[PDB]
DNA sequence: GGATGTATATATCTGACACGTGCCTGGAGACTAGGGAGTAATCCCCTTGGCGGTTAAAACGCGGGGGACAGCGCGTACGTG
DNA sequence: CACGTACGCGCTGTCCCCCGCGTTTTAACCGCCAAGGGGATTACTCCCTAGTCTCCAGGCACGTGTCAGATATATACATCC
């Protein structure tokens, strides 16, 4: 449920989402 | 009056095995004498490093909508943290891939 | 095979009634029949004990009779001689021939490993002695199967001129099997017969194909590298009534049972298989229903080589199939003593276990 | 409808940096490993995990080499990598030194 | 003429052109010159022969003919290219 | 054959930091290799520290200096803290 | 009168958990020797703040010209289907 | 393998900034106190603690039975044409 262990290191929050979308690259694609 | 065989890891408040680290230090051909607090200290250090990487890998699995840590999550957790990146910069992780990074020269025009 | 993925693919199906169609229920060992009857009857049959030929025990014969009487209503077999009483007889002949000196020196170089002598004049020196039995079979078949082996024969005894005449002589005299094969080809050429030659390795098929190409004999070939369209072309060209083809080469384990060889008469097994059912379907390509000629099989065996225990295991499997399978259609101690013992106008095309 | 030259390469860059599969086929790599191994001695057997570990080592080494090569090509005011970029990277690393 | 050798020698060309292109796409390379592939094949051959020579030395210390994965791990470890996922 | 690994200890550490997150076998082998590699590095550095100071024993000071040398920056000082507190608890107890 | 969407009940997958068992490896207790802590002496090296004198290296200024960089053409080599 | 077009490369201008040289400063370097602490050895003493040994017991690994949540059907009520 709730984590019993945490990190005291003040490292920055990193977005780990490696999912990508090619919607911005549609200028040379079919759009 | 051998009271219930209290383990060293539970005495030290650790989860990593203190006595097994002591046995590996004694049989590892490092020195012919090993102090009492050295396996406690080393087990605590190994536990802390394992906990830090496992926490970042769990965060990386959470951001990828996964409930099971794969080597890709470990690679992302190691490479996105700069202190772990210069701890394991000479280390290959199998089935880990690379960080998604594109140089800004190669980006198109707008 | 019980551990093959098709077994778990088919055994998990929700099926009330199953049925298996085959021609060879026993191929190598009783575990194949055990897997088949476990696919048929799950848990009812409990065949676990193997058959030891070098035991001669009465309880083993009782086990054999129990395996007979247990599967009497579950197995239906009809032989090709019990029905359609017009089939010509099929005779097989085992020919054992002396090795050449090149074959003997390659055999003693492989068996008593001689890497310095095995490389010798080879520039690369990449001789692999993994799978010792496979290298012994290659040495028993032909010395030219090995790399950098033809030029040592050509430069030292054939004088190395390579002027279209000494190469055929080198292929004839390099192996001890191709002198008898050449005599058989000349005898079947001067008579009215067509011959198929079955081989286990397609490199030996290449050797025979190059030999027949430089001989001047219209030959055809079929192996796994040939696609199905060219296989159909080769079969329709060989089975044509106006065919100029004389000899047809086969890889043994290719094409299944759907290959048509009505025009063939003689079958030459160059390489014996570990599974005798593969050889049975090999000379059964010409010995089907409707053959107009007496089918004759010549088996080419190297003397005092690795192929003798290959024939020993093949005859042990044939004795096993004649014991369990052939006696349970629709003297056991005698056939057990026959299977327990070791075995070890000559090319005439004319003529219980 | 034809595409501009470069957006397909960017799509493959964004695609292959996400997935972690091996980009070299198994059988040519096994044949290459056996050919390279057989000159040191003959008759070498190979575990499957050994060839797999060699494969991921080659993957990581060559991907890191192409990152250094791309940085050399960008530093030379180019977007096309050349063998001079490869030999420049290996030297600064010390492989050609 | 059906004559050919059993041992194949062009397996360095078995690392094909689209495989090297996929490797450079993972490396973030947009454009590839035509002379890249032979240099990449030579570099791969040099790296592979270094690692395989060390692994064969590790194997024949153990008096074995089979190259295990742990020998490859040790051979990569000695050169400073340590690999995870096979040590245990 | 009882094959030694660090499986259950890394698993309980994972359940401490993430109680609802699982792990795969390849990731577990990677974590085991990481723990073995870090243990080997710290033990070798501590053995060298004992050898340079003409000391035949390895105590908590050698492991502490090995952590301060090998682990870079702030990761060292928190790891040094975490170990140092544990030795204090174990002394209170044994 | 036939055909279609939603709602509760039962069989099956699936990872996790309770129990069993071996066994072997870690822990408890006792003993001992030696490694390391502590002390004293001796002597050489380092620290911080000064001085004097030499002198070669560092700093500064200025002309100029060689090289970095931007722009343009082109043709070919690489991307794309 | 065919097409097509983008980019690597060659050429030219231009301006700017680095290099060469002369002159002036300045601090590095070498040689000096002035005392005092740090540290490397040599020798000695003492005592705590880790190795060693014996014995035992529970933690870990394996195997297996079950169990609660997730998934897939079985049948009944409401509803469109």
């Amino acid at each position: 449920k709730i984590p019993t262990r945490f990190s005291n290191r003040q490292n920055k929050t990193v977005n780990y989402n490696i999912d990508y979308s090619d919607d911005d690259l549609l200028e040379s694609e079919d759009d | 009056t051998r009271a219930k065989a209290k383990t060293r890891s539970s005495r030290a408040g650790l989860q990593f095995p203190v006595g097994r680290v002591h046995r590996l230090l004694r049989k590892g051909n490092y020195a012919e004498r090993v102090g009492a607090g050295a396996p406690v200290y080393l087990a605590a250090v190994l536990e802390y490093l394992t906990a830090e990487i496992l926490e970042l890998a769990g965060n990386a699995a959470r951001d990828n909508k996964k409930t099971r840590i794969i080597p890709r999550h470990l690679q992302l957790a190691v490479r996105n943290d700069e202190e772990l990146n210069k701890l394991l910069g000479r280390v290959t992780i199998a089935q880990g891939g690379v960080l998604p990074n594109i140089q800004s020269v190669l980006l198109p025009k707008k | 095979n019980a551990e093959s993925s098709l077994y778990e693919s088919l055994n998990s199906f929700k099926v009330a009634n199953r049925m298996l169609i085959t021609g060879t229920p026993l191929q190598n060992n009783i575990k194949e029949l055990a897997a088949l009857v476990n696919f048929l009857m799950p848990g009812r049959f409990t065949i676990d004990q193997e058959i030891d030929f070098e035991n001669q025990d009465e309880e083993q014969e009782e086990y054999i009779h129990d395996l007979h009487r247990r599967i009497q209503p579950f197995i239906l077999r009809r032989l090709k001689k019990d029905v359609e009483k017009s089939l010509p007889s099929k005779t097989e002949r085992i020919l054992r021939v002396e090795l050449s000196d090149v074959q003997t020196e390659y055999y003693k170089n492989i068996l008593t490993k001689n890497y310095s002598a095995l490389t010798a004049g080879a520039k690369g020196g990449h001789f692999s002695l993994l799978n010792i039995m496979n290298e012994l079979k290659k040495a028993s078949n032909h010395p030219y199967l090995f790399d950098n082996a033809e030029e040592r024969v050509l430069q030292k005894f054939g004088d190395g001129k390579m002027t279209r005449e000494n190469v055929l002589r080198g292929l004839i005299m390099s192996s001890g099997k191709m002198v008898l094969l050449d005599q058989l080809l000349t005898r079947l050429k001067k008579d009215g017969h067509r011959v198929l030659i079955f081989s286990q390795m397609v490199r030996m098929l290449d050797i025979l194909g190059d030999y027949l190409s430089i001989k001047g004999i219209n030959f055809q070939r079929l192996d796994g590298t040939v696609p199905s369209a060219q296989r159909r072309i080769s079969i329709d060209h060989f089975n044509s009534p106006d065919s100029n083809d004389f000899v047809f080469l086969l890889s043994t384990r290719a094409g299944g049972l759907g290959i048509n060889l009505m025009t063939a008469d003689t079958v030459v097994i160059f390489d014996s298989d570990w599974n005798p059912q593969a050889d049975l379907q090999a000379m059964a390509r010409a010995h089907r229903i409707g053959q107009k000629n007496h089918v004759m099989v010549y088996r080419l065996v190297s003397k005092d080589t690795v192929e003798e225990e290959v024939l020993e295991r093949a005859r042990k499997k044939m004795i096993l199939e004649y014991a369990i399978i052939s006696l349970g259609v629709t003297e056991l101690s005698a056939i057990l003593k026959f299977g327990a013992g070791n075995m070890f106008d000559v090319l005439n095309h004319a003529e219980e276990f | 409808h034809r595409y501009r030259p470069g957006t397909v390469a960017l799509r493959e860059i964004r695609r292959y940096q996400k997935s972690t599969e091996l980009l070299i086929r198994k059988l040519p790599f096994q044949r290459l490993v056996r050919e390279i191994a057989q000159d040191f001695k003959t008759d070498l057997r190979f575990q499957s995990s050994a060839v797999m570990a060699l494969q991921e080592a080659s993957e990581a080494y060559l991907v890191a080499l192409f990152e250094d090569t791309n940085l050399c090509a960008i530093h030379a005011k180019r977007v096309t990598i050349m063998p001079k970029d490869i030999q420049l990277a290996r030297r600064i690393r010390g492989e050609r030194a | 003429a059906k004559r050919h050798r059993k041992v194949l020698r062009d397996n360095i060309q078995g690392i094909t052109k689209p495989a090297i292109r996929r490797l450079a796409r993972r490396g973030g390379v947009k454009r590839i010159s035509g002379l890249i592939y032979e240099e990449t094949r030579g570099v791969l051959k040099v790296f592979l022969e270094n690692v395989i020579r060390d692994a064969v030395t590790y194997t024949e210390h153990a008096k074995r003919k089979t190259v295990t994965a742990m020998d490859v791990v040790y051979a990569l470890k000695r050169q400073g290219r340590t690999l995870y996922g096979f040590g245990g | 054959t009882r094959k030694e690994s660090y499986a259950i200890y890394v698993y309980k550490v994972l359940k401490q930091v993430h109680p609802d997150t699982g792990i795969s076998c390849k990731a577990m082998s990677i974590m085991n290799s990481f723990v073995n590699d870090v243990f080997e590095r710290i033990a070798g550095e501590a053995s060298r520290l004992a050898h340079y100071n003409k000391r035949s024993t390895i105590t908590s000071r050698e492991i502490q200096t090995a952590v301060r040398l090998l682990l870079p920056g702030e990761l060292a000082k928190h790891a040094v803290s975490e170990g140092t507190k544990a030795v204090t608890k174990y002394t209170s107890a044994k």
